[PDB]
């Protein structure tokens, strides 16, 4: 046999978007949350 | 309702046929049967594919 | 195959089919195993090509019926079943061939002579069987 | 396990395992009468070896 | 039951087919197919006890032999003979027949 | 046919000279057995085993 | 003070059903595949 014919590593691109979605899903709208970021300086 | 459509999609999956292609062909034939007052049954043919 | 230890159970499938050739016709065991092994190699390219194994099985069934119909047109000669010492030399020669070299000329007259002794005189009669598998015994001496 | 599955046929009656073996038995018998016989047709011996 | 070697030559002159080593459960269904009742004593045997059967022919095989009671007017029974070359071919065919 | 050679030759030779033939009963029976042999292997997509 | 929200749990019970479904998925229908099963016999 040879080649691949499976691209399934593509699911990582969708999975990487699922993590960003869950972060920005909570703060959407007037009922959302106020996020805080700290650099350390 | 969506769980009952896996059986016709499974028969065409083992043969390598597109389960979405054979699904749209059956729905197109059922639309013409609803207009007429007759009764005609539609089924999936695995040999020909239609 | 009976003296070898089989690990993978898929190997026993070809072993069971090989024993069928020895029990009934008794000849061609090497033709069955080698041909069955090559059908898997040509089918391996179809798997990588994307062709499903379902249509591959259906393709062999259509090709098998076409081959059996052509076997009747490929017949050259017809054995008269004369059971003559010289006539049996044509069937026995290829059997001894491809096994042991140099003994095909000597063993041709020894085997063909023992067959004509156990067979009676008859023609065009297939109702009553005559030749059995135990009629020929092989002994050895130093 | 002897004959191939392609040569199978339907059996209207009943088939048995161990039949009688004699060289002079006829090949085909048409319109034969079946009679159940419970008595022993073979010689019998005492319970103790003799 | 068994057959003595003395009666082998007697049944050959009259062409009487003899059998031995019969299953007890199979003989219970022979009364339905053939119609004849089991006769325990020949002294009480009646001419109406004899049943009716069709062509009976035995296949010739070295290991075993078969008897065909088939071709009956009112057999009221059937037998499905399963043949196969290998062992798995017999298990697959038996599953397909029982499912049908 | 196919010649084994072993000494020397040019091209191939006629098989009818040595009278090497194959019976139909042997060749026809070997086709049906070899066909069903490879059919079983290609039809099995999964194998379950257990240690003894 | 110990009280929970009763997390969904579940999971693998459905995941194990998907693995068993794929075993009988290709085994259904006239065009399906025939699988060999030999355990200890």
């Amino acid at each position: 046999a040879e080649s691949l014919r499976r691209d399934a590593a593509l699911k990582v691109n969708v999975t990487s978007a699922e993590g960003l979605q869950s972060v920005l899903e909570t703060n959407l709208g007037p009922k959302g949350t106020l996020k805080m970021l700290v650099d350390g300086a | 309702a969506e769980a009952l459509l896996v059986i016709p999609k499974t028969l065409v999956k083992n043969s390598g046929f597109d389960p979405l292609d054979v699904l749209a062909m059956v729905e197109d034939e059922l639309d013409d049967a609803q207009d007429s007052d007759e009764t005609r049954y539609v089924g999936v043919d695995l040999n020909i594919g239609d | 195959l009976r003296e070898l230890d089989i690990v993978h159970p898929a190997v026993k499938v070809l072993v069971m089919a090989t024993e069928q050739q020895k029990i009934d016709m008794g000849d061609g065991t090497n033709l069955v195993m080698i041909l069955a092994g090559e059908l898997l190699n040509v089918s391996e390219k179809l798997i990588s090509m994307g062709l499903s194994a379902v249509e591959i099985i259906q393709g062999y069934n259509m090709a098998r019926k076409f081959t059996l119909k052509e076997l009747d047109e490929m017949v050259v000669g017809e054995i008269t079943d004369k059971n003559d010492k010289n006539e049996l030399l044509k069937m026995i020669k290829p059997v001894i061939s491809s096994k042991k070299y140099g003994s095909e000329d000597i063993l041709s007259e020894l085997v063909s002579e023992a067959v004509s002794h156990v067979l009676p005189v008859a023609q065009q009669a297939g109702e009553i069987p005559y030749f059995n598998v135990d009629s020929i015994r092989v002994v050895k001496i130093m | 396990q002897h004959l191939s599955p392609k040569d199978t046929t339907f059996i209207k009656g009943l088939v048995l395992d161990h039949g009688g073996r004699h060289p002079d038995m006829p090949t085909r018998v048409k319109n034969a009468y079946v009679l159940i016989l419970n008595v022993s047709l073979e010689y019998e011996k005492t319970e103790v070896n003799s | 039951k068994g057959i003595d070697p003395m009666s082998l030559d007697v049944f050959a002159k009259h062409n009487i087919l003899a059998l031995r080593r019969a299953k007890r459960r199979n003989m219970e269904r022979l009364q339905l197919v053939t119609g004849g009742e089991a006769q325990n004593s020949v002294e009480d045997l009646s001419p109406q006890i004899l049943g009716f059967s069709g062509l009976v022919y035995q296949e010739t095989i070295g290991e075993e032999k078969f008897t065909y009671v088939t071709e009956n007017t009112d057999p009221k029974s059937c037998t499905i003979l399963i043949k196969g070359s290998t062992h798995y071919a017999l298990a697959q065919t038996k599953d397909a027949v029982r499912d049908g | 046919g196919v010649d084994i050679d072993g000494e020397s030759d040019e091209g191939v030779k006629d098989i009818r000279e040595e009278n090497i033939y194959d019976m139909l009963a042997t060749k026809k029976f070997a086709i049906n057995v070899a066909t069903e042999a490879a059919t079983t292997v290609l039809s099995i997509d999964q194998i379950i085993m257990a240690k003894k």
